[PDB]
């Protein structure tokens, strides 16, 4: 039985909503991409609706959309997104264009976090101890998610923070896609071992993010890709002669031995003032040798969190799979089996 | 899809 739907246009986009879904107002007047805030009447909730942007612009898109869909269908954590509902305007797949998410409001991002004037040490524990307790049941799904950064991780008024767009997540596998993550954040194997990487990217990106919350700035501010490479390795240090036979290219070898050579910086050095802990974590996330990097479960049981970790509150997932991910298909395919995860969504009880 | 770090890479040390 289809709603009552009603539409409005909200920042030079058409928005077309169910009518318990009332008030619509664009987080930080549209900055955050497409998302507005909602009161649910059907629930007395306050929600955040997305509305997903050009989910089917492309094959490479489309597949996107449903993997995103289906991961989120999937999951259940604290520390990850929930989705209380999902609808399209479309009365039938010939007309399905458009796909909205609806979540519980959070209300800012860490990106508001990382300029707050009166962050802790404490504050920083408890924000990176649940990044990594997510993203211990994200992994343990066989999930790698592959853009974590700051304007992806939700912070609501009790400092709970939930990772954000599964976009471009998706079941781990020996070869996945070359140019992923954004840039400040992306990890150097992504550049060095084109499509090889595996889930500790994802602790790489964390170790920048943590490292913005303790200086109040981007970690590796690169404006390219040789200007990236060389930003991390003035502090992770250039690589030994047993690193460089894992860099699967060449022409990034080439590159890196014309340059000046530069030990590991001694990270207590850079990040004046902090927890000596907190340094710690950070020398075991940012290593250049992806298998020598912490992991989300062991990073839980470091020192830093001895307030907040508890063995028995950090679940793991159950393993995710994938349906129909493993080929090329058509838009029209991939439409197809988005529309049906559409219509089949049951939500969650109040 | 092409490799867009090799092309940056190889540029940078021609
Ligand atoms: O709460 C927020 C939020 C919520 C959800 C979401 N994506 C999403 C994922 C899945 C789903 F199903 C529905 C979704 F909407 C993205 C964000 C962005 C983080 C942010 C920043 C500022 C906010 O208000 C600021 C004030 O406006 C003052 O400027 C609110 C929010």
């Amino acid at each position: 039985e289809r709603p009552t739907f009603y539409r409005q246009e909200l920042n030079k986009t058409i928005w077309e909503v169910p009518e318990r879904y009332q008030n619509l107002s664009p987080v930080g007047s549209g900055a955050y991409g497409s998302v507005c805030a909602a009161f649910d009447t059907k629930t007395g909730l306050r929600v955040a609706v997305k509305k997903l942007s050009r989910p089917f612009q492309s094959i490479i898109h489309a597949k996107r959309t449903y993997r995103e869909l289906r991961l989120l269908k999937h999951m259940k954590h604290e520390n990850v997104i929930g989705l209380l509902d999902v609808f399209t305007p479309a009365r039938s797949l010939e007309e399905f264009n458009d796909v909205y998410l609806v979540t519980h409001l959070m209300g800012a991002d860490l990106n508001n976090i990382v300029k707050c004037q009166k962050l802790t040490d404490d504050h920083v524990q408890f924000l990176i101890y649940q990044i990594l307790r997510g993203l211990k049941y994200i992994h343990s799904a066989d999930i790698i998610h592959r853009d974590l950064k700051p304007s992806n991780l939700a912070v609501n008024e009790d400092c709970e923070l939930k990772i954000l767009d599964f976009g471009l997540a998706r079941h781990t596998d020996d070869e996945m896609t070359g140019y992923v993550a954004t840039r400040w954040y992306r990890a150097p194997e992504i550049m060095l071992n084109w499509m090889h990487y595996n889930q500790t990217v994802d602790i790489w990106s964390v170790g920048c993010i943590m490292a913005e919350l303790l200086t109040g700035r981007t970690l590796f501010p690169g404006t390219d890709h040789i200007d990236q490479l060389k930003l991390i390795l003035r502090l992770v240090g250039t690589p030994g002669a047993e690193l460089l036979k894992k860099i699967s290219s060449e022409s990034a070898r080439n590159y890196i031995q014309s340059l000046t050579q530069m030990p590991k910086m001694n990270f207590a050095n850079v990040f004046i003032g902090a927890n000596p802990l907190a340094v710690d974590l950070l020398e075991k996330m940012l290593v250049l040798d992806s298998d020598k990097r912490i992991t989300a479960a062991q990073a839980l049981a470091h020192a830093y969190f001895a307030q907040y970790h508890d063995p028995d509150d950090e679940p793991v997932a159950d393993p995710y799979d994938q349906s129909f991910e493993s080929r090329d298909l058509l838009i029209d395919e991939w439409k197809s089996l988005t529309y049906d995860e559409v219509i089949s969504f049951v939500p969650p009880p109040l | 899809l092409a490799n867009p770090f090799e092309n940056e890479f190889k540029k940078a040390s021609e």
